[PDB]
RNA sequence: GCCGC
DNA sequence: ATGTGCAACAGCATGATCGCGGCAAGCTGATCGTGCAAAAGTCGTGCCAGC
């Protein structure tokens, strides 16, 4: 290890029973519970304020329908013009448009909280977010004619309104990027791609089960011997891992074995391999296949981060033999991507030149295909 | 010659009085000697991991006819130097190389062989080494190893104070300590019993283990004691005379010397008559048959009739017994001794107690009682008995452990069995029967004679040794498995737990923490220490009042003056100055031989056993010329006392008086003027000291600072010393002189300082180059000096003008007053360095980016990041700024029409990438000073990547190319040469290139030998310069192994000036501290009559109570030497002649009372002169010795020099009002120092922060914004006080009351000023607590 | 009984749970186990089994020398983790942590009169947040929690006025670490002061036990009127002249 | 654990 | 004159041993396979409605 990373933060309560404790952290909900409880609020104010947001999502808008909160309430005197207030008002809150129904709302209140003189405040509070957000969506050629505006001006609202915050209330959250990849299967280029296993720590889990149960029952103090009070579990213990480790192993050397295209030349080389085909390989049954290398993580220097990626059925029907739409799915975006700057990728089109090339795929799929991950560049 | 050129550019006043006899040591041996040992090789077995390797191998399976064979090691080359090492964070190490053969035996012809495979080195694990300094570099650390006190292996006798019983009875007790095995003891009982106490367990009686030896009853009794015989023939019934043994005893019948009467009945027992009965020469006598009564029967005399005997030892006789033995024909009776005077009944005793007699009987017994598991199958017993003691690998003393066992016994060999033996166990129970008796006496276990001490060498081989064991026990499976195909590294070579075994024991130990790194003088110290805590020594708590007692046999080798305060008093201590290890682990010191009356040169190293005998004469006791006493009575130390001794009577005398003080104790002046705790404690406190801005030599010294200096390392002294030829402030290349040279390739010393670098305390490191340009320089002389360190002085203070004075309660208590003009000069002005580092890391959701552009931020953040996302170095950061610009992404795959449009509207990624970028924690800031982006291999380089990479190519070229060109100027000198010899063409064959085309041929000599012998040299050094270039160009570029996880690193450095401030401490070097209370401006300040204000005001009431002396004297020393220095300033500045100045120097340098310094400036250049003299412009830097220095009338002459009243007292007045203090006021210069305690530290406020899950309660502590903690006695006070609303709002409001706390900052807010209580979540959970159990608790109505 | 998280999403489960799955794996062996008929002996060592879980999580280091595990150090049972020193030293019986607290070194201020104490201003305007929080908004200087949330983070000049103002009259609290008696914590009068230091008067360092090389002090708001009157009427430095022993 | 009171 | 009852001594196990604060340092993991119905879920393929 030519360079080494510094020990990241990390603590343990000490000098208190409970180890570890716990720490309270603070959320956008927390938030705007803590800001809800210092502003002046009746009773039926208060329940109106907790009951809205408890429906903020993470990014900050509200998920639940307005005439779904007055159900929820299920009162008299509670109709949709007091929600509705009360919403109102807690909209202009710390993460200021937080609890917007929807996009078009969370810019008007954005644009409410202004100097009221700003270049283009009336040119973009109602002609561009309160009418043709679809036109601004696309390139908004037929916005000028439409809003009577000349393209200059235009030009300066589009971006004075990308000013703004798209998803206010995400700058709140206090989460920490911890979630890293352990990878217990690390893997390293050799003369015939072998891998091998990390994390393992059983000659540690060994050394200490010996030294605590073995160690117990070597000494002496006790009466009599504990050859099977604490020896007989550690050896269990070790037993079981073991057998775990060697499964996970033999699972993890079969699909590189059938997988080996994938990793070499090419990346986008996986064979469509079914759990039968590991199944087979190492004579066990497919559940408990299934059931092992499906959140599993190995570590390529190029390849995917994960041990169910590879695990695809997806014959298509292909020419000659069978293939895998992982493949084809990745050479439709890398050929979409490296089009003509009208760039048609019409889905028949795309069929054809799947057929052609030797996939025999139905321009309906194709369409699944790009879905999936992209758009159709106008192909429509 | 006399001093050396780093030396006569500022020389010390030395106040001598007595000569030196050896130099002050390496002050750094004991580590480097010890890993030194431990890791070099030995062509024997004696030390290290040769005898580590030598102890297991060689190694054969059971009965496999397979073994494999060792010979030699090696260690590799380290991967990485030193500091490229820490500027990484990994370990320094280098691989362990061994070579060893596989060797396969005949399984047909017994003793040969059919196979032997000699494969090369294998690798197993990686052997940390320690630097130049003393110091373990892992994981970018640097780990210093503290060495330990613990028990030497051996016997001890105790006798527990005699206070158990509370009869009054002193209980003695033996114990055998070995190395590594089980312990064994020997105890008395209260009803006087031989009990042992095997590996702690039970007491049981001796005799088992002594049947066990296969000792019948009749030779234990006949081997214990001293039999009698009784001889009965013709009813005579006489006795053996013993008149040695018949000491005390009362004659029961008349005593009859051959039929005269020699002693009466009760008659005189004195020495008197047992000399008369011993001079005449009697033979045996009979005596009374009463006396025969109380004896026992020793031996089991054998009846000649029938087979039938009177075996029964231990056991009196009948007196039909007597009729039965005379039928037998027992003439002779053998009887023990039985008398009482001395010695007394022992053994038979227990044996009485235990009535197994059988070798098979005590196994079974010893086996039941070791283990009360399964009974023994006469296997069992005897293994596991054969496995306690006399085993080879389970029990073993070392070769101290032998030693001290046949000294303590009175044995002439030294050497002996590493395992205990039959005999020594006898001789130990006899030894312990002795000292009952009353012959002997117990040993003193704080004894320093009976105490050694573990290094980091012997700590290692251990650790490696069990490694290597856990090792083979692996190793020996496989062989009973093994084909001829198997090789060295697939016959489990087993890196794996050597390497976690020595790393877990390097990374992680008591005894292995991180050093301190203020000053050089903390290093020092903490490399020289001895701790009595650890894996195999003696606890905080379970020590005693004696155990942290200073002892009489600590003067030459621990200090008592340097150890800690609160729980470790007297626990860790320091190593003197002339202290070393002997090679058993024992203490030393020098002492000089003393013949007849006369003192020897010659110096003898002596332990604590052997000085115990001598006479020890005092180191400040006069002596003539010829080495004689001036005196008839000395004061020596004979046997842990002082007296008085005759002229003759002496043996050894003391080398120097530092002998019973630290390093740290040694650099305080007048340390004989301070109380003993005080200096303690400024002792304790002068390696708290930070480095400040700029070094300034202390001017009251005491000579140890240069030796601290240059022992520390911090410094760059010189090796092969030659002249200087380019300096710079981050690099010196000096020409070595032609005198001292390696042959070939001419050569140069490049030494490249380093700069601003953090240290463990988060302060600065920083080296500044001492010599000037063409300066000749000698071989360990000072080129740059680090930090707090004045041309190779150690300088970890500021001289500070003092005035001991009340000054209207601002320096009040230990309170300080300081002037404006100290923080303008920026005196104690300090530079502090932070790391701040992140981490791009990948998930399984896609890898994380380093970008400059950040979703959701303003353009006004990304102001100060470059392209790549990285600030610019030198760019200052406050507050929350962004340092590292990294993005973690989001997952969905399903893209809902809302989703959809926020795409179209903005951005492709829409802002779902979330931003987790590395921002300057509150509180903290500085300059950014240097990135360090580390990379993985594969990944695409870092914009800035480059430019480092650019950077450290240039540095190597640069640092490269100096000898290159040396080298081919002297080429092309020689080539010049001898076209010179021969067609020379002079200025027009310099003006072409290539030597004109090598002069074209002229003679056939010279073209044929000479200018092709040049051109191949030529072509030569191209090639090997270009293949070394791009060696270095390859290593410089080169992706970083970093870990699966990780993808880039990017570290950011900080730094910041820290200025001196009312809340900041600060302290001089004679226990006296204090803060600051106020910074007065300059004109309110007291000022002398030459208008000149005071730096510092101090009180007169520290001084009595408090006993430091020392304070006033360093004080009245300091004024009389800046006296001096601004006499040499003033006469400087009227551009005074050179003679009249070299006068003043001279007469300055020849004061004190016959002073050992013999300076002169007779010999001096003009040019050294004028140099010397300008480097005393700002004061005199004269040094007084520890234990010897300046007196009274020395220091007042030397005010009288300098045109300063004698008294060290001057007239003060007030700076406000103008006029005069009544009383004349102490004034002079006091070197004071800056604690590592600062108010930007210690000052935290909170209202309202985080709490845990668990009690609800605010966290706790500085960097996690807790709350002070209001403890058991706070609520007592306020109990007591009868504040119980105050209490309640304690208990409920501010702690626990989920409610409660929102509420009341709710009225806070709102301005009502109520607290509607309620119940703490703490009771709540101790409520469930106890549910949780089988207990019902709650609360009724 | 939370368990401990790990670098990534592992998670280590602690002391408690280790026994609680421990006594659950052997209650429910000794289940599987009684129905299969087995022979009363390794009946009769699940029994023993399972008791000695029980043992071991309700009382550890007592009949079986403590279970330990990983580290070679006792685990932790219900009754040793109870309160602090297994009674209620740590989060109950009057070792809270408190809000609304500080902590600094110590100076002398020659000029202060008996009831008067030096608070940084640092120190303060962060002990009384919520109270400039208040001023703020009843003054009309900030209408939101929000706006005035952020004018005290931009902490302009007007901030300082209010926090001058709202410390006229609000006496605080000092207290130093080894409380021995009653007047080791006293209520004095804040003096706003431009440093980092407390200005502590002389006098009261005798009662105290304090002397200025480099001691610290904690300091505590007493916010409600009750505790405001408490601290002036019973704590107060100039009631407190006689030593009550 | 090291240090400060 | 021998036998029975009670008080005392020695051994053993249990519980406790001042606070408050700042650097620091290690992570305390996992588990098991079963072979099968039973279920839920998923993918290649063809459909009608909008441009
Ligand atoms: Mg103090």
């Amino acid at each position: 290890t030519a360079g080494t990373p510094s020990g990241n933060g990390v603590d343990y309560q000490d000098d208190e029973l409970p180890v570890y404790q716990g720490e309270t952290t603070q959320s956008l909900q927390d938030y705007l519970m803590w800001q809800v409880e210092l502003t002046p609020f009746t009773d039926t104010d208060r329940a109106i304020a907790t009951s809205i947001v408890d429906a903020v999502d993470d990014t900050g808008y509200l998920t639940i329908q307005i005439e779904d909160i007055v159900d929820s309430i299920g009162d008299d005197e509670i109709g949709l013009e007091e929600v509705e207030a009360v919403l109102k008002r807690i909209q202009r809150f710390d993460p200021v448009g937080v609890a917007a129904k929807d996009l078009r709302d969370c810019l008007l209140i954005q644009l409410s909280q202004f100097a009221k003189e700003t270049p283009w405040l009336e040119e973009a509070r109602l002609i561009i977010s309160d009418h043709l957000d679809l036109l601004a969506n696309h390139d908004f050629r037929t916005l000028m004619r439409v809003t009577r505006l000349k393209e200059e001006v235009l030009k300066e609202a589009v971006n004075l309104i990308q000013s703004l915050d798209p998803r206010p209330g995400q700058s709140i959250q206090t989460g920490e990027p911890e979630y890293v990849i352990p990878d217990v299967l690390v893997r390293k280029v050799n003369d015939r791609w072998v891998v091998e296993l990390n994390s393992d720590s059983l000659p540690r889990l060994k050394i200490n089960q010996q030294y605590a149960a073995m160690g117990n029952s070597a000494r002496n103090d006790a009466d009599g011997q504990f050859i099977r009070s604490n020896l007989q579990e550690a050896r269990w213990l070790i037993k079981s891992l073991e057998s775990a480790n060697d499964t996970l192993l033999r699972v993890s050397r079969c699909i590189v074995e059938q997988q080996q295209a994938f990793f070499e030349q090419g990346e986008e080389y996986m064979k469509p391999m079914v759990l039968a085909d590991i199944a087979q390989a190492v004579e066990m049954h497919e559940s408990t296949i299934s059931r092992v290398t499906t959140q599993k993580y190995l570590h390529s220097p190029r390849g995917i981060f994960e041990l169910k990626y590879f695990f695809s059925s997806h014959v298509n029907t292909e020419g000659g033999g069978e293939a895998s739409s992982t493949a084809i799915r990745a050479l439709v975006k890398k050929l979409i991507a490296a089009e003509n700057p009208a760039k048609p990728l019409s889905d028949s089109k795309l069929t054809s030149m799947l057929s052609e090339q030797g996939i025999m795929v139905a321009r309906r799929t194709v369409a699944k295909y790009r879905e999936s991950l992209s758009i159709p560049p106008s192909n429509q | 010659m006399v001093y050396s050129y780093t030396e006569k550019k500022r020389i010390r006043k030395d106040f001598g009085k007595r000569p030196q006899v050896l130099d002050v040591p390496y002050l750094l041996s004991i580590q480097l000697d010890s890993f030194q040992k431990f890791i070099e090789q030995d062509p024997e077995g004696q030390y290290g991991l040769e005898a580590a390797f030598r102890s297991v191998f060689p190694i054969q399976s059971y009965s496999g006819n397979s073994e494999l064979q060792y010979v030699s090691y090696r260690l590799g080359e380290p991967v990485f130097d030193v500091q490229e090492c820490q500027i990484r964070g990994v370990t320094y190490s280098a691989p362990l190389r061994v070579k060893l053969r596989l060797v396969i035996y005949e399984r047909e012809a017994p003793e040969g062989t059919v196979k032997d495979i000699k494969e090369q080195e294998v690798y197993m694990g990686e052997i940390p080494l320690m630097t130049d300094n003393g110091t373990f570099v892992i994981n970018g650390t640097e780990r210093v190893i503290v060495s330990q006190l613990h028990r030497s292996p051996g016997v001890f006798f105790d006798s527990d104070k005699g206070k158990t019983h509370s009869s009054g009875k002193v209980l003695y007790n033996a114990r055998i300590i070995p190395y590594r095995g089980s312990w064994l003891d020997f105890e008395f009982d209260p009803k006087d019993n031989l009990f042992v106490r095997i590996d702690r367990r039970r007491k049981l009686p001796a005799t088992i283990i002594l049947r066990a030896l296969n000792y019948t009853t009749e030779q234990i009794l006949d081997l214990f004691f001293e039999k009698v015989i009784f001889e009965i023939r013709d009813n005579k019934l006489q006795m053996e005379l013993v008149p040695e043994r018949l000491r005390g005893e009362t004659a029961s019948f008349d005593i009859e010397a051959n039929g005269k009467v020699y002693v009466e009945k009760g008659r005189r027992i004195t020495a008197r008559h047992i000399r008369q009965l011993e001079k005449d020469d009697v033979k045996l006598i009979e005596v009374p048959v009463e006396y025969i009564a109380g004896k026992v029967v020793a031996k089991d005399y054998i009846d000649e009739s029938t087979g039938e005997l009177i075996c029964a030892a231990n056991m009196e006789l009948s007196l039909d017994l007597l009729a039965k033995l005379s039928q037998s024909g027992h003439k002779r009776i053998e009887t023990l001794f039985t008398n009482d005077l001395d010695h007394g009944p022992y053994i038979s005793e227990t044996l009485r107690v235990d009535p197994t007699n059988d070798r098979l009987s005590a196994l079974v017994e010893i086996y039941r009682m070791m283990r009360p598991g399964e009974p023994p199958t006469r296997e069992a017993a005897e293994s596991l008995f054969e496995n306690l003691f006399f085993s080879e690998d389970r029990y073993d003393l070392s070769a101290v452990g032998r030693m001290k066992f046949n000294r303590s016994l009175l044995r002439e060999e030294i050497e002996g069995s590493g395992i205990l033996s039959k005999d020594d166990i006898i001789d130990v129970m006899k030894k312990l029967i002795d000292i009952r008796n009353g012959k002997g006496e117990v040993d003193d276990i704080d004894h320093l004679g009976n105490r050694r001490i573990r290094s980091v060498g012997e700590m290692a081989e251990n650790q490696f040794r069990v490694g290597l064991v856990r090792v083979e026990r692996a190793v020996k499976e496989r062989l009973s498995l093994g084909d001829l195909d198997t090789l060295m590294p697939q016959d489990m070579i087993n890196a794996k737990p050597i390497s976690a075994a020595v790393k877990e024991f390097f990374g992680s130990s008591q005894l292995s923490q991180f050093m301190d790194q203020n000053n050089p003088l903390s290093e020092i110290t903490h490399k020289r220490r001895i701790s009595a805590l650890g894996p195999g020594g003696l606890t905080r708590e379970r020590a005693g009042f004696e155990v942290r007692d200073v002892h009489p046999t600590h003067y030459g080798r621990v200090c008592p003056i340097e150890t800690p305060e609160g729980p470790n008093i007297g626990l860790i201590n320091s190593l003197s100055v002339y202290a070393q290890t002997n090679e058993y682990g024992f203490l030393e010191t020098p002492y000089r031989k003393v013949t007849d009356g006369v003192v020897t040169d010659e110096i003898h190293y002596l332990s604590a056993i052997e000085e115990g005998n001598y006479v020890i004469a005092q180191a400040n006791s006069n002596l003539d010329e010829e080495g004689h006493f001036v005196e008839d009575l000395v004061t020596c130390r004979s046997k842990g006392e002082s007296s008085l001794f005759s002229r003759d009577q002496v043996d050894y005398m003391d080398v120097s008086t530092q002998q019973v003080v630290s390093v740290g104790a040694s650099l305080i002046p007048f340390l004989e003027h301070d109380d003993a705790n005080r200096a303690l404690m400024g002792a304790n406190m002068q390696r708290q000291a930070v480095p400040t801005l700029r070094a300034d030599k202390p001017l009251v010294g005491t000579g140890m600072e240069r030796a601290v200096a240059v022992d520390s390392g911090v410094t760059a002294v010189a090796k092969r010393g030659g002249v200087v030829q380019y300096v710079d402030a981050s690099r010196i290349v000096i020409k070595v002189n032609e005198d001292e040279m390696y042959p070939g390739e001419a050569g140069i010393d490049i030494y490249n300082l380093t700069k601003y670098t953090r240290s463990n305390q988060n302060t600065c490191i920083n080296q500044m180059p001492c010599v000037s340009l063409g300066e000749p320089v000698e071989r360990g002389d000072v080129l740059a000096d680090g930090p707090s360190t004045d041309l190779g002085e150690l300088a970890l203070g500021q001289n500070m003008r003092v005035a001991f004075m009340p000054w209207n309660g601002y320096n009040f208590e230990d309170s300080i007053l300081v002037s404006e003009r100290v923080v303008q000069e920026d005196r104690f002005t300090t530079i502090h360095i932070q790391e701040l580092a992140c981490v791009s890391r990948d998930t399984k959701l896609g890898p994380e980016e380093i970008t400059a552009d950040i979703p959701n931020v303003g353009e006004a953040a990304l102001s100060k990041l470059d392209e790549s996302g990285i600030v610019y170095i030198g760019a200052e950061v406050t507050g929350g700024d962004i340092l590292v610009g990294k993005v973690t992404p989001k997952g969905e795959t399903q893209l809902t029409p809302e989703e959809k449009l926020l795409r179209a509207i903005f951005g492709e990624k829409a802002s779902d990438v979330k931003d987790s970028s590395l921002r300057v924690p509150n509180g903290v800031s500085g300059t950014v000073i240097d990135v360090q982006v580390f990379t993985r291999d594969g990944v695409e380089k870092d914009k800035r990547a480059l430019e480092i990479e650019e950077m450290q190519l240039k540095q190597a070229k640069k640092d490269l190319s100096e000898e290159l060109q040396i080298l081919e100027a002297g080429l092309f000198s020689r080539i010049r040469a001898v076209l010179v010899a021969g067609g020379v063409e002079a200025e027009k064959l310099d003006k072409l290139p290539r030597d004109r085309w090598l002069e074209l041929g002229l003679t056939d000599e010279e073209k044929q030998n000479q200018l092709e012998q040049l051109a191949e040299q030529y072509d030569e050094l191209k090639h090997e310069f270009e293949k070394k270039l791009e060696a270095k160009r390859r290593k410089i570029t080169q992706g970083d192994d970093l870990a699966p996880g990780v993808l880039k690193i990017v570290k950011v450095y900080l730094a910041v000036k820290r200025r001196i401030q009312p809340g900041d401490k600060m302290a001089g070097r004679h226990g006296n501290k204090g803060v600051i209370s106020k910074i007065n401006p300059i004109e309110d300040m007291p000022y002398d009559e030459n208008g000149t204000p005071v730096d510092i005001v101090l009180n007169p009431l520290g001084v009595p109570s408090r006993m430091n002396i020392g304070q006033i004297l360093e004080t009245h020393l300091g004024m009389a030497a800046k006296g001096i220095g601004d006499k040499i300033n003033a006469m400087l500045k009227q551009q005074q002649e050179v003679a009249k100045l070299r006068e003043f120097i001279q007469r300055a340098y020849d004061l004190g009372a016959d002073v050992r310094q013999k300076v002169d400036l007779s010999t001096f250049s003009d040019e050294e002169v004028m140099r010397l003299a300008e480097n005393l412009r700002k004061g005199m830097p004269i040094a007084t010795p520890v234990f010897d220095g300046a007196k009274e009338a020395e220091i007042k002459e030397l005010l009288k020099l300098g045109d300063l009243p004698t008294s060290g007292q001057i007239r003060l007045y007030d700076g406000r009002t103008g006029e005069q203090f009544e009383r004349p006021v102490t004034v002079g210069y006091m070197y004071m120092l800056k604690l590592n305690h600062l108010v930007d530290d210690k000052m935290h406020a909170r209202s309202t922060g985080s709490y845990s899950l668990v009690t609800q309660q605010p966290l706790g502590g500085k960097a996690q914004f807790g709350g002070q903690r209001f403890g058991e006695m706070e609520v007592w006070a306020l109990e007591a006080y009868g504040a119980a609303y105050t209490l309640q709002e304690m208990l409920t409001v501010k702690s626990d009351d989920v409610n409660g706390r929102t509420k009341m900052y709710k009225n806070i807010v709102d301005g009502n000023h109520q607290m509607e209580p309620g119940m703490p979540e703490s009771f709540n959970v101790l409520l469930k607590e106890i549910r949780s159990l089988g207990i019902n608790i709650e609360l009724e109505d | 009984r939370p368990l401990v998280p790990l670098d990534g999403g592992r998670f280590a489960t602690s002391d408690l749970n280790d026994l609680y799955r421990r006594v659950i794996n052997r209650n429910n062996r000794l289940k599987r186990l009684l129905d299969l008929a087995a022979p009363d002996i390794i009946v009769r060592n699940e029994k023993r089994m399972l008791q000695e879980a029980v043992d071991a999580l309700l009382d550890n280091g007592r009949r079986g020398r403590a279970i330990t595990g990983s580290n070679k150090r006792p685990l932790k049972s219900l009754a040793d983790m109870i309160k602090g020193k297994q009674g209620r030293f740590r989060q109950n019986l009057l070792g809270k942590r408190v809000d609304y607290s500080g902590r600094s070194v110590i100076t002398v201020g020659p000029y202060l009169r008996l009831h008067q104490c030096g608070l940084p201003k640092k120190m303060a305007l962060e002990l009384f947040k919520p109270f400039i929080y208040g001023k703020l908004e009843l003054r009309g200087l900030a209408t939101t929690i929000k706006a005035a949330k952020k004018m005290v983070e931009r902490e302009e000049a007007v901030v300082w006025d209010i926090l001058d103002e709202v410390i006229r009259e609000h006496p605080v609290l000092l207290n130093r670490a080894p409380t021995l008696h009653r007047l080791g914590i006293q209520a004095f009068e804040p003096v706003l002061i431009e440093g980092k230091a407390i200005q502590l008067h002389p006098l009261v360092c005798a009662a105290y036990n304090a002397d200025f090389d480099g001691d610290q002090m904690a300091v505590h708001v007493p916010l409600t009127l009750e505790a405001q009157l408490e601290a002036r009427a019973l704590m107060m430095s100039t009631n407190n002249i006689l030593s009550p022993a």
